[PDB]
């Protein structure tokens, strides 16, 4: 379903998978919240994938 | 992200900037 994993090459970026029909906006909202709560050394970015990649 | 321009967007998926709370398409 929804997955979250570190970016292979970008320590400051994570990868998020959002399956079809899922509320992307709600997923983003969470990411923006937690993205700032902690945060890496650099700027916190996420890559959003459309569809279940499992 | 596609190289060859300043506007290095993705060819697939989106980039979420959680520092400026803005989604780049």
């Amino acid at each position: 379903g929804i997955r979250v994993m570190d970016h292979p090459t970008m320590p400051d970026t994570q990868v998020v998978v959002i399956p079809k029909s899922a509320d992307l906006q709600s997923v983003i909202s969470v990411l923006t919240a937690k993205g700032k709560e902690a945060g890496p050394q650099g700027r916190n970015k996420f890559i959003l994938l459309s569809g279940d990649t499992s | 992200a596609q190289a060859g321009a300043a506007n290095r967007s993705l060819t697939e998926g989106f980039v979420l900037d959680t520092m400026n709370d803005s989604l780049s398409k």
